[PDB]
């Protein structure tokens, strides 16, 4: 897994996954926070977890062979690796 | 340079070859055409639209692209969720 | 302060302004004048205060780091660029 990565750096406002979009590159945060965002069934977003260190997002999904349990919106610069 | 510059080179090379062997207006025409199409800002967009992370690709796609393929009649399965897919 | 404030930008633009005539007038004072004419008093008070005041503002202003691309606010950080450069 590690002889087929790319880093990538996100400014704040952007959204790394939406939930309603499959999953195409699941990404492996090494710096930065960022915050997990299922959407939500009251009509709005609210907050689950701020994925900061040593953490991954959009595995899950490549396990439940669903779509994205929750829409990723970065929080501050933010190196993330990427794999397909 | 600039692309105007690409542009002109080419079609000067062409020029020479075409008249070098007195080939017709025609296919000047046809080639004039071709060269024009190919040598213009339009045809690099998905060159360029390479490094984009995606997540911005998306958008534009869903800004630039929706009501085209939102148009066809095959697709009738009417989640907007699978269009957007 | 963050440097995109639009204050210190015209400011920043205003201290522009004096480095120029500052630059332009040293040599000028250096070379044709052992000392100077008494009617040139105010104009060099007045430089010195101004730049006096942008040594302050900058004490103060903030800035972005290069190795982390993360702006640092720390004020003992700032203070210590600022003495360091």
């Amino acid at each position: 897994i590690v002889i087929r990565l790319h880093e990538e750096y996100f400014l704040p406002g952007e959204v790394i996954t939406e939930q309603g979009n499959v999953v195409d590159h699941l990404y492996f945060v090494c710096e930065g926070l960022l915050e997990a965002l299922v959407t939500k069934t009251d009509g709005s977003e609210e907050s689950v977890t701020l994925l900061g260190p040593h953490t991954s997002f959009g595995d899950i999904s490549i396990i439940c062979n669903i779509s994205q349990p929750f829409t990723v919106r970065v929080c501050e610069l933010c190196h993330l690796l990427r794999l397909d | 340079g600039s692309n105007t510059e690409r542009f002109r080179d080419k079609m000067n090379d062409l020029i020479s070859f075409m008249n070098r062997k007195k080939l017709g207006r025609d296919l000047r025409s046809q080639i004039t055409g071709h060269v024009r199409l190919q040598y213009d800002s339009h045809y690099t967009d998905t060159v360029m639209l390479q490094d984009i992370p995606a997540s911005i690709r998306a958008k534009i796609a869903q800004l630039l692209y929706l009501p085209y393929i939102k148009k066809v009649p095959l697709f009738k399965g009417c989640s907007t969720e699978f269009i957007n897919q | 302060i963050h440097p995109k404030n639009r204050w210190y930008k015209a400011w920043e633009m205003f201290i522009l302004v004096w480095a120029i005539y500052s630059s332009l007038f040293t040599p000028m004072e250096f070379g044709f004048f052992r000392g100077l004419p008494e009617r040139l008093f105010v104009l060099d008070i007045v430089g010195q205060i101004a730049f006096l005041v942008d040594i302050v503002l900058q004490f103060f202003v903030a800035y972005r780091d290069t190795q982390t691309y993360r702006t640092v606010y720390k004020p003992t950080r700032i203070a210590f660029r600022y003495l360091k450069s």
